[PDB]
């Protein structure tokens, strides 16, 4: 039975079921609103979006990559809830593909719709689904290739993957530029799979192929007043000590005087042991002094006249990847000047660049963090830039860990589309109809990639099937003219870990959301 | 018997009877069982969806807004918006069923649902509560004699799981998890018999915790046999790998201790300022010299530490965390054998728990990890990791592994066991319907409507699945006649055979026995009441 | 074997169980008047026409009701009075009790 | 340059029109909500459906027929109204399949929004569907057969198609009797299509079964009282004659006297017309007289003393029957005896069904006429009645005057399917998909088909197309198994002529809405 046609409601107020069919619906409906607001940014030709801020913020963004938009967005329907969790869970997997994981995942929904308004039942399409979706990885696993130890092969599917993450993004202009200089970086870590030692910078103004690597890094904390501006071939010490007001820690202290001289004898006390707390700290034998907290005017004084330079104002992150890449160490007690080891850097210097002054770091010791330098007009098109620069060095990372890469661009799509055709037909049933209607969303995923560019679909899709039912599984669709051709020659290549992964989160969201039936709802506050 | 009662006395004068009368629907008697049974109506009608392999999954969105896709029914009933007294009454019997047992808790809802069906037509007819209950008790007594006299038990010790990899694989098979039953059986399996009792003793759930972390794919849930920490090491350059470890538990802060009582300390002069400075000083190298004097590999902070205390713990190398929760504190000493120490007067080598391994976990781009811990030499404590697409999915996999240990719990209590499937539901309705055949004539309405009750397991699993549900029911009575059998029954997977033993179908017969008892019994209760209390005063 | 037919629309069949609905609200507001033993029915009319009696029929041409179920009962137990002429009350009930039969 | 976001706009009180990719949901919307309260009532499955005016009347309907469904209900989509033309049109031509050309042209423009959402032109779509129409024709055209050469096979074939029509409907416990009685009363038509010729009673009370096709007729009217009550082979004279408060039509005369014995006169004189008029009419040798209008006290009167029965309120329509069944004239000048016909009757008396009485009549002349007994529970279910054996006669009709036959229930719809199917694989573009969106529409019908019985869709539709595959254009769906079978044997037979144009008026429906692109609404009335 359902609550919608009973003889009493029993709900509060606010609260209510709805038919199993009309409990679908709504479910679903949300779910695929939330999967064409994601769309249209697949392919190259992916149209921008702007992720303004309802409220007083107003904070306005741009970007082309959809899991931005998914992580800062209401939810109303909870399979959209669903969607996000899954999505960012792709998203902290690989930097690529979630946009693709979601819009996959919102057809299954929409064509599993249409498949029960067909008669079917959710058990009978989840049972064809999942035989679809292994016959689809173990073709997807056929045809996957791994080029990692040939080194000039490395190099040139890193070249073409980097390429095919920028595609989607505005930066094709520069892309090549753009992806042998995020490659030179990713590189620059000598295998290290880490991603937050690689730093970036915003500098309002210029032309976009204004930007470029800086081999070391890049600082924007001022310079004191009475210490000298510039000393080069100095030793960088990071401390995490407050270096403001140092109190003793003692709650229960406390000062009872009958008259101001003994005041002012504390006041001198602190004063000389504020005084021989600097000289503990220039005991270490350091010029380029980096600190956490506020520095007052006695010390920066002390330090001025000590000839000592003492930055300010450096976060956790940027005293860590200054670590990474100089070798400092961080210290607290400074007690033991030679107890801990100095940061080792070949030429410091404070650039002028726009209209604000920055320190530049060159010749790093360790180099293991790398800093790029981004020009834009606009902080839009910046963060978009830095967002993208980011994928690229996520897909790079993934695709150093391991090489198996296969053939995108609709390619590889055709290939798993082609798999579950040939399963479906080869057998009966109502799942066979479950798992066509899942390989005819597979193939409707780049057709609407394509049409994104405003091209023909229906003649590029035929004729890359009959091209891949000949053999052809290198052939691909070419965005530059909508045309078809061999895929690799074009250097675009697409990971074959990150396609495993995006084809299973789909088949699971899409698999868990499915069988979902009726919607209860608790009391909404 | 609505609206209050209108007399409006009886010489012209207004009439009060009872307070904000203008709207309370008064509801006493025999139309008050009505709405208490039509309720439950709705409640089981709206529930029993979730029955069987074929059965589907319902979501909740609670008063919070959080989600909830579950196909365990306790579980999916027990954070309803219960209003009637009956509700929670049916809520109180789930609870017990699943705590005595753990599976079937659906069971009882529908079987409640289906007796209640027939009883409100009994009602209807005008047949009094009492004579309906003690038939119903009668024919519960039945079902459960039925249910001792086709009991068949195996083996289930420690030594031997195939069995208990067949039933947790059955039982899976319901949950969307039945991709991979067989592993999970397995991995499942193991965390139970890592660590347990055999002489009839309760196992440290305490000790075995359901966690994960979402990522990588369904068959990388794996077993971890030790115990995982959240936290991390506060320093970059402090290594991340530490293999035999000692673990130092730790209960104070790494700053001198203050009093309790309000307290006051002057400070007037240059050498009582330069004094406290140096006190202060020896204090924090007392406490560094009394960290080290142990030598612990990993020390284990609750109250964490200052940027001092971090600088020492650097330069001595020794790895340690900060800001560690109690609980957290409580499962590694137990694991690792450690002992309780108060503040470092207690502090020594000789109470330090064991590690057997140590290491840092990455899941990609996300700057955040965790720390496992695991290969200790007397671990108590055994841990399943499972991964998942998403994080619903994730808890969908930590309630199945919920319900299979449950299951496997049940089977290491007693091997009294029976198959499922709607075949014990079929030859307990045959039971009932012989003693309606051999009983007095005026309750054997309430023996067939028993009965009638009894017969809506495979009607549900039917209609879940969407074969002919009558047909197939009255060839399988038919076979059953032709030979007794607890194993003819629907075959929901459709392999295409009614045997159900051959299809490795096995559940407790305890929990069947129980299932039906505690259904009787909530029935009978809710007969024989018929008082409920409302304002109605329809406020605006 | 295994699964038929999916029988995803279900709405006609509330619907059809409204109008049994319906049909048994005229039904047991018709029953009261049968036999001897038996007591005269309970019905107002909306406008107020009022009509006493304990042949059924004549309350079956009282109701002027909306729903289309319970007019073709009137015409059955005025169909079954012209035919016959005994039993209609009768009819009328048993048409209810099938129609809940139906139901269930 | 749209209306989607502009500063100015130009609109009259309450007028706002809508743009093309609305226009087509909305329409095709009103097209769907069309199809699903026209659909449900096929196959042998048929489910009946009850009509409720959103007024206070609340015109209730039950049929098992979609036409009559459609007939009465409120329209909003001007795509709606075309579809209810449409239909409208298929029973004007022939009975049966309306509902199946109405859902056909439903499920075809959803096929078409659903290909509009796969981002194809309209006109594409178009080209395509003329295409697969033409090689479904053919294909339809390859396995036609005609048997209407030979009276015993016609008859079989006849026997069939009715049992086939009637089915769908709820006459199907007594389909053999109800398709004999079809056979019987059009065979004693010879062949002609005069419906009007054709009168069933609506009498209440009695079961379906002892419905049966008597040769006489039924009067309804009343026996006077000085008259004889029982009158037998007596001549049947039909008369337009007001013979009430007769005067002449000069409305320019009026009665200006001095006395009342003028006005005395004056009414002797018309009294005296009148005895002139009734010994005009008892002249011509008559017993029984049939009259339009009302009759006053002196003419029944004067006829119990002259012993002639009088018929009033017999309407033209009857009257004319009545007159090509057995022989009489309709008259107004009575000064003729000789130069008016009259009837030959035979029987002539009362029957009492029930508790109301009807003048019975029998022994017809000429029998072109069929005239059928129903002993209907209610109103509702004989008008279900009437309506069945009212399509029953059509289609039997249709199938006399073109006697080519096919064999349907699915199996032909399978042939359309597998015909398109080569057509779409032997072709590439766009317009094979469209087409091939056609085909799975076409096989989507007998979902529905099957579906009012809760069987098995995709199995049914796979068997059907090896079936075919092995070129059994024979092979359909059985509702008692739900399995294959030769549509010949099991007698599931479908005239051409009606399948063919409700094929056609399907694809010209379509065809027709797919034209359309932007819908304008002006200021609303209300
Ligand atoms: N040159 C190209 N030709 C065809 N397809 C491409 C090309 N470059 C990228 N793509 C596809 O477009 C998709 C869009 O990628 P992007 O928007 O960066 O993130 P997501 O993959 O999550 O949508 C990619 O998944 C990729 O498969
Ligand atoms: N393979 C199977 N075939 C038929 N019935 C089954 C099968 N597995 C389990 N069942 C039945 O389905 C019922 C529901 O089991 P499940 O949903 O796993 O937990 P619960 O019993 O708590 O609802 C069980 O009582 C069992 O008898
Ligand atoms: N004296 C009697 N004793 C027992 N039953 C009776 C008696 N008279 C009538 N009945 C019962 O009353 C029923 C209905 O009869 P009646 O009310 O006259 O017809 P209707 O219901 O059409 O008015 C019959 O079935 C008959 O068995
Ligand atoms: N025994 C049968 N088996 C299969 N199909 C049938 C059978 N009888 C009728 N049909 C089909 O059901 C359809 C419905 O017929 P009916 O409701 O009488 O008129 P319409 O075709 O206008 O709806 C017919 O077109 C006919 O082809």
């Amino acid at each position: 039975a359902s609550l919608s046609l009973a003889p009493v409601n029993i709900f509060k107020a606010g609260a209510d079921e709805e038919r199993a069919e009309t409990a679908r619906l709504t479910s679903f409906i949300g779910a695929i609103a939330i999967g064409d607001l994601v769309k249209s940014t697949l392919g190259p030709k992916g149209m921008d979006k702007i992720l303004l801020s309802s409220g007083r913020d107003a904070s306005l963004m741009v970007t082309n990559d959809g899991a931005t938009i998914l992580k800062n967005i209401g939810v109303d329907n909870p399979a959209a809830k669903v969607l996000v969790d899954m999505s960012r869970v792709q998203d902290d997997e690989v930097g690529d593909g979630t946009t693709s994981v979601t819009v996959l995942a919102a057809e299954l929904l929409r064509e599993a719709e249409s498949l029960i308004a067909k008669k079917i039942h959710p058990q009978t399409i989840i049972a064809g689904w999942r035989e679809a979706t292994k016959a689809a990885r173990e073709a997807l696993l056929s045809s996957a290739v791994d080029h990692g130890s040939d080194e000039v092969k490395f190099r040139q599917d890193l070249m073409n993957i980097a390429g095919t993450t920028l595609s989607s993004k505005l930066l094709t202009h520069h892309k090549d530029h753009f992806t042998k200089l995020a490659v030179e970086a990713v590189l620059r870590l000598k295998g290290s799979g880490n991603l937050e030692a690689i730093h970036i910078i915003k500098k309002l103004g210029g032309s976009l192929a204004d930007s470029y690597l800086d081999e070391g890094f890049l600082l924007d904390k001022k310079i004191g007043v009475n210490q000298p501006k510039r000393i080069e071939n100095a030793k960088i010490l990071i401390a995490n000590t407050g270096m403001d007001t140092d109190k003793i820690k003692i709650f229960g202290s406390r000062v009872r005087v009958d008259s101001t001289a003994k005041v002012a004898e504390i006041e001198h006390a602190e004063k000389e042991k504020m005084k021989e707390k600097v000289e503990r700290i220039l005991k270490h034998g350091i010029n380029c002094f980096i600190n956490r907290q506020l520095i007052y005017n006695y010390p920066e004084q002390l330090f001025g006249a000590a000839g000592v330079m003492a930055i300010e104002h450096a976060d956790f992150a940027g005293v860590e990847r200054l670590a990474l890449v100089t070798g400092g160490e961080i210290a607290s007690t400074f007690d033991h000047p030679e107890l801990v080891k100095l940061g080792s850097c070949k030429l410091i210097e404070e650039v002028m660049i726009g209209e604000d002054k920055l320190i530049h770091f060159s010749g790093v010791a360790l180099g293991e963090a790398c800093t790029i330098v981004l020009r834009g007009a606009t902080q839009q098109i910046l963060d978009e830039a830095e967002r993208s620069l980011h994928d690229a060095l996520c897909v790079l990372a993934q695709t150093v860990k391991d090489s198996r890469t296969v053939y995108g661009g609709g390619c590889s799509e055709m290939l798993m589309a082609h798999a579950v055709t040939q399963l479906a037909n080869r057998t009966p049933g109502k799942e066979a109809v479950a798992m066509e209607s899942y390989a005819k969303a597979l193939r409707m995923l780049p057709t609407i990639i394509a049409d994104n560019a405003g091209y023909d679909s229906a003649d590029l899709v035929a004729q890359l099937r009959a091209a891949h039912s000949e053999g052809n599984t290198t052939a691909g669709l070419d965005m530059r003219e909508g045309t078809i051709g061999d895929m690799a020659i074009l250097g675009i290549t697409e990971s074959f870990q990150v396609k495993r992964q995006v084809l299973l989160s789909a088949a699971e969201a899409a698999e868990v959301i499915l069988r979902v039936d009726n919607i209860i709802k608790a009391a909404p506050r | 018997a609505s609206m209050g009662t209108l007399a409006f006395d009886e010489y012209g004068r207004p009439f009060l009877i009872i307070k904000d009368q203008d709207r309370k629907s008064r509801l006493m008697g025999l139309e008050a069982l009505k709405s208490h049974i039509m309720a439950a109506k709705a409640v089981a009608n709206t529930m029993r969806t979730s029955l069987g392999p074929n059965g589907l999954d319902k979501m909740m969105v609670d008063k919070d807004g959080d989600v909830t896709v579950t196909n365990d029914g306790a579980t999916i009933l027990s954070m309803m918006d219960v209003d009637h007294q009956i509700a929670k009454l049916m809520v109180e019997l789930s609870k017990s069923q699943d705590d005595e047992i753990g599976d079937g808790t659906t069971g009882v809802v529908v079987l409640a649902g289906a007796l209640l069906e027939e009883a409100e037509q009994l009602l209807d007819r005008g047949i009094h509560p009492i004579r309906i209950a003690d038939g119903y008790e009668q024919a519960a007594r039945v079902a459960i004699e039925h249910l001792d006299k086709i009991s068949d038990s195996v083996l289930v010790d420690i030594k031997d799981t195939e069995p208990l990899i067949q039933t947790a694989k059955t039982t899976l098979g319901s949950k969307v998890v039945n991709s991979c039953h067989r592993q999970m059986a397995e991995i499942a399996v193991n965390a139970v018999l890592t660590v347990a009792d055999m002489e009839r003793r309760d196992v440290d759930f305490e000790l075995i915790k359901v966690e994960g972390k979402v990522g990588g794919r369904l068959e990388d849930t794996k077993l971890i046999k030790g115990v995982i920490v959240d936290k991390d090491f506060s320093h970059p350059q402090m290594p991340k790998k530490v293999e035999d470890a000692k673990i130092a538990i730790l209960t104070c802060p790494f700053e001198p201790p203050k009093p309790k009582t309000k307290h006051k300390l002057d400070v007037t002069s240059v050498e009582d300022y330069k004094a406290l400075q140096k006190y202060e000083k020896e204090k924090f190298e007392e406490m560094i010299q009394q960290i080290k004097e142990t030598g612990a590999n990993l020390a284990i902070c609750q109250w964490g530490f200052d940027d001092e205390a971090n600088h020492l713990l650097l330069q001595n190398n020794l790895p340690a965390v900060r800001w560690v929760g109690g609980p957290e504190i409580e499962l590694i000493a137990i694991a690792t054998g450690g002992r309780i120490v108060p503040r470092f007067s207690e502090l020594t080598a000789e109470k330090l728990g064991f590690a057997g391994l140590v290491q840092e976990i990455s899941f990609g781009t996300t700057k955040d990890k965790m720390l496992v811990i695991e290969q200790c030499k007397n671990s108590r404590a055994v841990t399943i990791f499972i991964r998942g697409g998403n994080k619903m999915i994730i808890e969908e996999a930590k309630r199945s592994l919920h319900d299979a240990l449950c299951v496997i719990r049940n089977l290491i209590r007693d091997n009294r066991v029976v198959y499922g499937g709607g075949a014990a539901e079929i030859s307990c309705a045959l039971a009932v319907s012989q003693e309606a055949d051999k009983c007095p004539t005026l309750e054997q309405y309430a023996m067939r409507a028993f009965a009638d009750a009894l017969e809506v397991i495979p009607m549900a699993l039917s209609e879940n699945s969407g074969m002919n549900p009558i047909q197939t029911m009255t060839e399988v009575r038919a076979r059953q006649v032709k030979e007794m059998n607890p194993a003819l029954g629907i075959d929901c997977l459709h392999k295409g055979t009614n045997d159900m033993k051959q299809q490795h179908v096995i559940e407790t017969l305890i929990g069947k026995k129980q299932q039906i008892s505690l259904a009787t019994q909530m029935v009978r209760m809710i007969l024989k009441i018929d008082d409920i209390r409302k304002p109605g005063e329809s406020e605006e | 074997r295994g699964k038929g037919a999916y029988q995803d629309r279900d709405k006609p069949a509330q619907i059809r169980f409204s109008n049994i609905s319906a049909a048994k609200a005229v039904a047991d507001a018709i029953r009261t008047s049968l036999g001897p033993k038996g007591m005269d029915k309970m019905i107002q009319d909306g406008k107020g026409d009022v009509t006493i009696t304990n042949d059924g029929a004549t309350i079956l041409k009282q109701m002027q009701v909306l729903h289309p179920a319970a007019r073709m009962l009137v015409e059955l137990s005025k169909a079954q009075d012209i035919e016959a002429g005994d039993g209609t009350t009768s009819v009328v009930i048993i048409a209810g009790s099938l129609l809940d039969s139906c139901t269930k």
